[PDB]
């Protein structure tokens, strides 16, 4: 049974939030 | 330079001698198409006599690629 | 696969658009005085 | 002038291109940064560890998501022996139409890559069945990675910044890690296996929505609390059990059957559950050893101080070693990398012979890939362990604080250690190469009966003592009236002796003289790599050629052409030399693994037995013979699915060759060439309008050694990975 | 300290540490390293002599 | 190790037959009494004698029909394989100790001369021949020097790098 | 004659003579006793 | 000191170089960028049209090559823009002058790509 | 719990950890 | 710039100063050795790091020591 498009968009949004947190940690480690 | 010329002449004289003594040059002269030139014969020890291959002319030895046979025939 | 148009957008984005911006910004950063 | 290396003022004032390269290359050496304190160093390391954990969890989430979205996991679940698992989809606009059809492989998912990581077998074994389960796991792991990123950001805040004494609390960290990070996690994995994975192997569907009402055992937790624990070992899966179905399935959850599941050719899941339960109990017990804040437990300083032999053989013993280990992060990193790399090698040696995942032993490409991957990882990690030992000796070692203990005493007889390592390496190399060359000359002269074929009787004796009856030694597990035989006869010896006396698996393969010769080659590689690394670590502080080497640091180019010449005299250079020998050693190891298993998988065991005793046999019958399909991945007549591996094969050869340039040609040639080029740019009209900000210079000596080593290693790995995957895949 | 007397070098960074050399001369003007020692072996620079202080040489 | 004696191994006999057959196939292109014929006949005789000697020596053969050596001193002594590795081990160790002791004695003798480096590249051939002949009795002198403490230099007399 | 014998005592000439003797001894042993694999008679 | 040659020090060579838009006496840097972009962006479409992956398809070949040339022009305009922000931290050798030069390069390059497309269509 | 579990093994038929 | 240090084992033989290609070193008066002079390194901003001075030094171990440090235009030997 294949995934749905909404599931992929949900995963992309969660990964975008994770990327925002990654940028925050990278800035905090830099300075 | 004289020493180098002497060494080169020793090398050339050895090449002519091995053609005279340890070669199938006369048989190759009689049949230059089906006989492989050979002028090096190895001694039978530690199994190395397998290198004396069946080059033709009723002769066994290492096949040579220096072209001396063709040079000697041309001379 | 579901949302099969996504590779045709994301592969040019990750492969071309993101590295161009990344090298431009990093070049501007390492040349800053 | 510039501000990119903000952690190094000396690099920031460099007017050349060396500032960019060295700024990249020294970014994570936090101790050498400007105005760094110990506390801020530990806090930065803590946050970086959080970032690495987040990267790992995101990588696992990506693997899960791409398999769930573009793979064929349910189709592979239905037919695990006849379906190639899909890694991810291919979208390449440079592809031609035959490339599109070749990578489609007659399927409907478009161009795909066939996975070699073995994630399908692992995820199937642990109970995942559908794409929904993999997608949920990927979402959960992405959330976990975000949580670890936030935790890394949070503990850099001043309120949540841990103090230096918190980082140095060895007893509390050891107690907590042993009891919870190992023991409790192992207990929870036992819980997952008992509640989910074992029922899924028996055709029962257990997920979050019904696991609270599903009994893992029919009798419940009553046999556990009543102390009658043998109930959970009763009625195991029969030999006719089909994995993932209820046919032939038992009800046991914790067994000790041993051997393999007959259908999956893998370890029993109930054995795995009992293993992790016992591991959990042992590790939870081990985490109650060290004194924290409850008045009971051991102090590691007292343990180290007490262990000095009274005869004075070890001098002061281990006195002062607590402060040496605890204050030096490079000592801890070296110990951690040594143990982790040894464990990685153990993982490689145990997953091929005792495969833990269902239908993994039948996937030959996956087994070869996993072994080669983990052995090369272990080699790199061992090299790093010795490198950080050398860094500890240069940077952190205090001779006065370690007066007379085992560290100073092993420094005090380093010449004996290095010379004995040199002797054993020379002996192994001389005699292994001589035996191989003797056998090669015997095969060349047409007399293979004159070969020196030493039987490996010691390892065969070990195999006989573990139950292999083929060699005719009658002892222990191959002796039926022995105590060792009778003790395990009712517990695990039936399955173990079934598996070890079967030649259809990889459990304790039959060995002969070729195995002897290649094992001694492996010993030569290990001993020589150790000799280079150990000599680099022990001469890191100084030698007769450079008695003040500690004043110059771990990495420096040389000491100049004086005193005879001092090229590659630093301990970093010893690491750089040893990476070549490690690559050679792991190459020999993986060559042996792949060729012996290729002969076993093709049904022709005699090919390895009759050709591995001489090196021409290795070349012709392993490299030349098995590269025929790989190099025909694309030809004038067309292409097939192996064309990506042929291209990567050539790619790795090219990268390997490019590294030879950085390793053979050295700096001063290139600096003069770049000087002429810089003249040419300034004198060329229409191009002197533009100008450089950083003055172009040749790469530094150490940087060149690093770049050449990186190209060499990348070409080595890419070439062998392409050859291994193509040669195993094209026949199986 | 004497003339042509065997001495053992105690300087750890010296090439001839724990080795025996012959005293060439001892300077008497109060310089830092007055003892001149000749060795039968050359170091990595090809030098066969070095100067040592009083505490760096032990008579053997 | 599950091996069979080469005198009763079918692979050993098959290998002898195949090698003799290949040499005889090479033999039939030459006339009798010629030099290649005599050389090939001598090779055939050497092959037969070698296979007979390997069978008569008690060598063990694997499934490949090739002799396998036994190097454990226990299995070699109780099953008649000591001539494969153990006796060669004793012979090599004796000759190697001979060479090492002769070299050590020459170095020690040259150490006492006015130009010790001169004897290292211009060999004192009579002295080297005398010392070389005296290396037959090396184990007695070496074991005595080990017991006396004169074999080893003291650690205080050997240079080391700073630690 | 003293100078000539000193030249023959130099390390490469001595090495040539010694290795010629050793190689010849090994060759003639393998000629008189062909194919020695084990210490068996 | 500096070696002078007829290649470097001819009246004809210095005359030819002075008439180039990069060396003309008084020209605004935006206009120099405009001529340089027109000439270069006209030229780069040729290899893209005649040798690109769609070169054997009539009609699509010219469009694909001109789009590739426009993409190359955009990339080079970005490279010129980030060059000026670094090199400048002669009105051309200034930050604002190089900004105008980059804008003129982009405008001229797009114009040259469009003119090459028109010429191939006519 | 070691005593009760080892007793449960030695009382269950078919299992014998003894070396004789 | 590179760091050049002179240790008190210097015998004042002036060989390091004569070997220097960028005039980093000079001899100053001293009393710790027989030659009544010691080497000094007042101009280490011009030191390229060639270590010709260490090759010229006869003492064991070296009396002149060069420690390579931060690189400038002068220390990288750049004419451009
Ligand atoms: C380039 C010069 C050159 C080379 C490479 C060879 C090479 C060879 N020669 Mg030829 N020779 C050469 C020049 C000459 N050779 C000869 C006359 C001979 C003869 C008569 C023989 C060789 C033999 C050999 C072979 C074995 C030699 C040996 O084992 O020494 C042995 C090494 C020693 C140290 C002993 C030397 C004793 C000698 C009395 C002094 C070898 C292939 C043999 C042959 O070819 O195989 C059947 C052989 O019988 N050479 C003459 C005329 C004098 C030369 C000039
Ligand atoms: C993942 C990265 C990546 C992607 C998605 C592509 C995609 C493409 N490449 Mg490949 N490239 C990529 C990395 C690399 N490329 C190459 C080397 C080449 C070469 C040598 C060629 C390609 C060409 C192509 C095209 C082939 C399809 C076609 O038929 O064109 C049909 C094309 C069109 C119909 C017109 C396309 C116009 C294009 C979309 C304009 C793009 C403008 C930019 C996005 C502007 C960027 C501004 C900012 C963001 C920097 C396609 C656009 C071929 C070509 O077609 O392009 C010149 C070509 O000759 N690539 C290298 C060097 C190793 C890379 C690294
Ligand atoms: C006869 C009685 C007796 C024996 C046999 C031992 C035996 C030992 N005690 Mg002692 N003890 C004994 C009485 C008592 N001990 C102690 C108290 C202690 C303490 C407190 C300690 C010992 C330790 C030791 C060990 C090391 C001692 C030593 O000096 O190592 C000398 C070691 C060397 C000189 C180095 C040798 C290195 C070797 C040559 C390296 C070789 C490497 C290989 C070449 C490479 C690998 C090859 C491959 C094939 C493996 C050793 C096992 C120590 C220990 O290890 O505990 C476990 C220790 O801390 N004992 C008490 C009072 C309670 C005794 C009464
Ligand atoms: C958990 C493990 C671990 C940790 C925390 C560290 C931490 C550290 N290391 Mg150790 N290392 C570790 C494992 C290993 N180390 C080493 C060997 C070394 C050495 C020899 C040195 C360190 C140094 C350092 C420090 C500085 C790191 C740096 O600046 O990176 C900079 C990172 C780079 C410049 C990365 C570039 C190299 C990389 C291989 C590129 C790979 C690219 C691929 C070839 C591309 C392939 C795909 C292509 C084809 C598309 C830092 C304390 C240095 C030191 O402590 O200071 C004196 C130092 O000299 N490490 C190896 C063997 C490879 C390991 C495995
Ligand atoms: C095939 C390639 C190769 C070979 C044969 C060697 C050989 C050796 N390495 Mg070298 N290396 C090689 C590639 C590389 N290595 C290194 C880096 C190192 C390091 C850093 C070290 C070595 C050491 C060693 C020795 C290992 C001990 C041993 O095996 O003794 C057996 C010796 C051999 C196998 C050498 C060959 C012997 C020869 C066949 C004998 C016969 C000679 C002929 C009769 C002479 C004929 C002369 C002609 C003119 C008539 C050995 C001398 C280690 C060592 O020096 O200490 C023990 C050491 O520390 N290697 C790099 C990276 C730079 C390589 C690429
Ligand atoms: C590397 C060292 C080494 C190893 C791993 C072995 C291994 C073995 N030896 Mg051997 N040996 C070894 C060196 C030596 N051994 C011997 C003398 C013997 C004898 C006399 C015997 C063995 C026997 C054995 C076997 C059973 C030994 C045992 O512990 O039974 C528990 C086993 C195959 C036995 C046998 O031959 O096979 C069963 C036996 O009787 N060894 C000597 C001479 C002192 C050695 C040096
Ligand atoms: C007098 C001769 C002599 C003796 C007694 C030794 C003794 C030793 N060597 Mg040294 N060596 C000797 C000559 C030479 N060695 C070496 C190079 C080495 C290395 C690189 C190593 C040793 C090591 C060792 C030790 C271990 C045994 C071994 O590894 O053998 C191996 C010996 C060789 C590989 C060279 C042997 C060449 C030849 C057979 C010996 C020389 C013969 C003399 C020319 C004879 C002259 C006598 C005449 C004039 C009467 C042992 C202390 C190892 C170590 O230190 O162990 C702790 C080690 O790693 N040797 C060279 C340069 C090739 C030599 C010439
Ligand atoms: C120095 C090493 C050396 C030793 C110990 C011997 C030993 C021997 N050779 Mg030999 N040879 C040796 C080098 C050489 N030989 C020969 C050529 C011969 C010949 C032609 C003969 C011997 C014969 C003999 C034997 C009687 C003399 C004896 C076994 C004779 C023989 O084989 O038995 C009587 C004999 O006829 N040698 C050459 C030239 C290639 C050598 C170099
Ligand atoms: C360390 C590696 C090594 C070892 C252990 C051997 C061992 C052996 N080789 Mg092999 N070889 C080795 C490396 C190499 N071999 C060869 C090429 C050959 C050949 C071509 C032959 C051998 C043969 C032999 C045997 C010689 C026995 C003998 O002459 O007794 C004589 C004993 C003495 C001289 C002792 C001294 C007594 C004293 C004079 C009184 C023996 C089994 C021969 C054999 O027939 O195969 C089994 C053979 O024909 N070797 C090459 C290439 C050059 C090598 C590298
Ligand atoms: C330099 C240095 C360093 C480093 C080091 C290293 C890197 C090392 C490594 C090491 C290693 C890498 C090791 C390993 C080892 C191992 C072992 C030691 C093992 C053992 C084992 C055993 C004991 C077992 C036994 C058994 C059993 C139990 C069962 C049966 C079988 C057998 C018998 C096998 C450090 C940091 C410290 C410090 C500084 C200096």
């Amino acid at each position: 049974m294949p995934l749905s498009d909404s599931q992929i968009f949900i995963a992309l949004f969660i990964a975008l939030l994770t990327g925002i947190l990654a940028v925050r940690l990278g800035l905090e480690l830099y300075s | 330079h004289f020493g180098q010329l002497g060494i080169i002449l020793i090398w050339l004289s050895g090449m002519y001698f091995h053609g005279a003594r340890f070669s199938n040059y006369e048989a190759w002269l009689s049949d230059p198409i089906h006989i492989k030139p050979s002028a090096q014969v190895v001694w039978p020890v530690v199994g190395q006599e397998i290198l004396n291959g069946d080059v033709g002319g009723g002769f066994q030895g290492v096949q040579i690629t220096s072209g001396f046979f063709q040079l000697w025939r041309a001379s | 696969m579901a949302a099969a148009y996504l590779p045709s957008v994301l592969v040019p984005l990750v492969g071309l658009v993101f590295p161009a911006i990344a090298m431009a910004s990093l070049f501007l950063y390492i040349e800053k005085e | 002038a510039t501000k990119f290396p903000k952690f190094s003022q000396g690099l920031a004032k460099d007017p050349t291109t060396r500032r960019i390269w060295y700024g990249i290359a020294t970014a994570h050496d936090f101790e050498s940064h400007d105005n760094i304190t110990e506390e801020s160093l530990y806090q930065k390391i803590f946050a970086s560890h959080f970032g690495q954990l987040a990267i790992i969890f995101l990588w696992t989430s990506g693997n899960l998501f791409h398999v769930a979205w573009q793979g064929n996991f349910p189709q592979w679940v239905q037919d695990p022996l006849h379906v190639r698992p899909i890694a991810h989809a291919i979208w390449d606009p440079h592809f031609g139409q035959p490339a599109v059809e070749a990578f489609t492989r007659g399927g409907a998912q478009g161009p795909v890559n066939i996975a070699t990581s073995g994630v399908y077998q692992w995820w199937y074994t642990i109970g995942l069945r559908t794409n929904q389960d993999l997608f949920q796991g990927s979402v959960f792991l992405t959330i976990l990675s975000g949580l670890f990123l936030f935790a890394g950001w949070l503990h850099l805040q001043p309120r949540f910044q841990p103090a230096l004494a918190w980082f140095k609390n060895a007893e509390s960290r050891l107690n907590h890690h042993l009891s919870g990070l190992f023991g409790v996690s192992s207990l929870a994995w036992t819980g997952h296996l008992v509640h989910v994975a074992i029922p899924e192997a028996r055709g029962q569907h257990v997920r979050w929505d019904n696991f609270l009402t599903t009994l893992p055992h029919p009798q419940g937790l009553a046999p556990f609390f009543s102390g009658n624990w043998a109930v959970y070992a009763q009625n195991p899966d029969s030999s006719a059990h089909l994995f993932g179905t209820g046919e032939g399935s038992g009800t046991a959850i914790l067994t000790f059957l041993g051997g393999f599941h007959p259908q999956t050719q893998s370890l029993w899941l109930t054995d795995i559950a009992h293993h992790h339960l016992a591991i959990a109990v042992v590790f939870i017990l081990a985490g109650h050893m060290y004194r924290t804040n409850f008045g009971i437990g051991h102090t590691m300083q007292e343990i180290l101080d007490a262990h000095t032999p009274p005869g004075g053989g070890l001098g002061a013993g281990h006195k002062g070693l607590f402060d040496t280990v605890n204050n030096s992060l490079h000592f801890q990193l070296g110990l951690a990398l040594a143990s982790v790399g040894t464990i990685t090698s153990l993982v490689a040696q145990h997953m091929y012979s005792l495969p833990p995942y269902a239908f993994l032993a039948q996937d030959f490409t996956t087994q070869a890939s996993l072994y080669t991957h983990h052995q090369y990882i272990a080699g790199f990690i061992l090299c790093g362990a010795f490198a950080h030992g050398a860094i500890f000796f240069v940077r952190d070692y205090d001779p006065e604080q370690n007066k007379g203990n085992v560290l100073a005493r092993i420094l005090d007889h380093k010449e004996a250690v290095i010379s004995h390592l040199s002797w054993v390496s020379l002996f192994l190399g001389f005699h292994t190469l001589g035996l191989y060359v003797h056998n090669d000359v015997m095969q060349a002269f047409g007399t293979p009966e004159k070969q020196i074929l030493i039987e490996p009787v010691f390892a065969q004796w070990i195999q006989a003592a573990q139950g292999k009856t083929l060699y005719g030694f009658d002892l222990l597990l191959s002796q039926s009236n022995s105590a060792a035989f009778s003790a395990g006869q009712t517990l695990w010896l039936p399955g173990w002796l079934d598996a070890i006396n079967s030649n259809s698996n990889s459990l304790f393969l039959t060995i002969g003289p070729g195995d002897f010769l290649v094992h001694h080659a492996i010993a030569l590689g290990l001993h020589t790599t150790t000799l280079i690394l150990v000599k680099g670590a022990l001469d890191a502080r100084g030698s007769k050629l450079m008695p003040d080497k500690k004043d110059f640091g771990y990495s420096f180019p040389c000491d100049g052409p004086g005193r005879g010449g001092t090229c590659d005299i630093s301990a970093w250079d010893a690491f750089y030399l040893a990476v070549f020998w490690m690559l050679n050693t792991i190459g020999w190891v993986t060559f042996y693994f792949h060729w012996k298993h290729l002969g076993i998988w093709q049904g022709n065991v005699n090919q390895f037995n009759e050709s591995s005793t001489y090196l021409m046999g290795w070349l012709r019958d392993y490299l030349w013979l098995n590269s025929s399909q790989l190099i025909n991945g694309y030809n004038p007549f067309g292409m097939n699915s192996l064309s990506v591996w042929a291209w990567m094969f050539l790619f790795g050869h090219l990268i390997y060759a490019t590294g030879f340039m950085f390793l053979i040609s050295w700096r001063g040639y290139w600096q003069e060439l770049i000087e002429t080029l810089a003249w040419a740019h300034e004198r060329t009209p229409l191009a002197n309008l533009v100008r450089w900000r950083d003055k172009p210079v040749a790469l530094s000596i150490v940087q060149a050694r690093l770049v050449g080593l990186a190209h060499f290693s990348a070409g080595y790995i890419l070439t062998y990975a392409a050859f291994l995957i193509a040669s195993t895949s094209g026949k199986f | 300290r004497l003339w042509c007397v065997q001495v053992k070098v105690l300087r750890p960074e010296s090439y001839w540490f724990n080795e025996v050399g012959k005293v060439v001369s001892v300077d008497q003007s109060g310089i830092r390293y007055p003892v001149v020692v000749r060795f039968p072996t050359v170091n990595y620079a090809g030098v066969s002599t070095n100067n040592y202080s009083l505490e760096e040489v032990q008579e053997v | 190790s599950g091996l069979t004696p080469c005198s009763e191994s079918k692979g050993f006999a098959k290998r002898q037959k195949n090698e003799i057959k290949a040499l005889t196939k090479r033999l039939k292109q030459y006339e009798e009494g010629s030099a290649p014929s005599l050389a090939l006949k001598a090779t055939i005789e050497r092959t037969e004698k070698r296979f007979a000697n390997y069978g008569n020596a008690g060598l063990l053969c694997g499934t490949d029909g090739l002799p396998h050596l036994i190097s454990d001193p226990g299995l070699a002594l109780r099953f008649g394989h000591a001539g494969e590795t153990l006796i060669p081990t004793v012979g090599f160790l004796y000759i190697a100790g001979w060479i090492g002791t002769a070299g050590r004695d020459y170095l020690i003798a040259s150490k006492g001369e006015a130009k010790p480096r001169e004897k290292e590249y211009i060999i004192d051939v009579p002295l080297a021949l005398k010392i070389s002949a005296q290396g037959a009795g090396w184990p007695f002198r070496v074991i005595r020097e080990l017991q006396k403490g004169t074999l080893l230099e003291k650690d205080s007399n050997i240079t080391v790098s700073p630690r | 004659m003293k100078n000539f014998t000193t030249y023959l005592s130099t390390a490469p000439v001595v090495a040539l003579i010694w290795f010629t003797f050793t190689a010849g001894l090994l060759i003639e042993i393998n000629r008189f006793f062909p194919d020695p694999l084990v210490f068996s008679f | 000191g500096m070696l002078e040659t007829p290649v470097t020090s001819s009246p004809l060579v210095a005359g030819f170089l002075s008439n180039l838009p990069a060396y003309r006496i008084g020209v605004s840097p935006l206009l120099r960028g405009v001529e340089i972009g027109l000439v270069h962006g006209f030229l780069v479409t040729g290899p893209f049209i005649k040798l690109g992956p769609l070169r054997n398809i009539p009609g699509v070949a010219e469009r694909a090559g001109c789009l590739s040339g426009a993409g190359l022009v955009v990339i080079l305009a970005v490279a010129l823009t980030i060059y000026g922000a670094s090199a400048f931290q002669d009105p051309l050798q200034t930050a604002d002058g190089w900004q105008k030069f980059s804008a003129g390069w982009l405008v001229g390059g797009l114009s040259g790509v469009a003119w090459a497309w028109i010429l191939t269509q006519t | 719990y070691f005593i009760l579990a080892t007793t449960s093994l030695n009382n269950t038929p078919g299992f014998d950890p003894k070396p004789f | 710039s590179h760091a050049v240090k002179i240790y008190d084992t210097c015998i004042g033989c002036t060989q390091c100063v004569r070997a220097c290609p960028t005039d980093v070193l000079e001899m100053v008066p001293w009393d710790g050795c027989k030659a009544s002079q010691i080497a000094s390194a007042p101009r280490t901003e011009d030191c390229v790091g060639c270590k010709r001075c260490e090759s010229a030094c006869p003492t064991d171990f070296l009396s002149v020591r060069v420690y390579l440090g931060s690189e400038t235009t002068r220390s990288m030997g750049l004419a451009y």
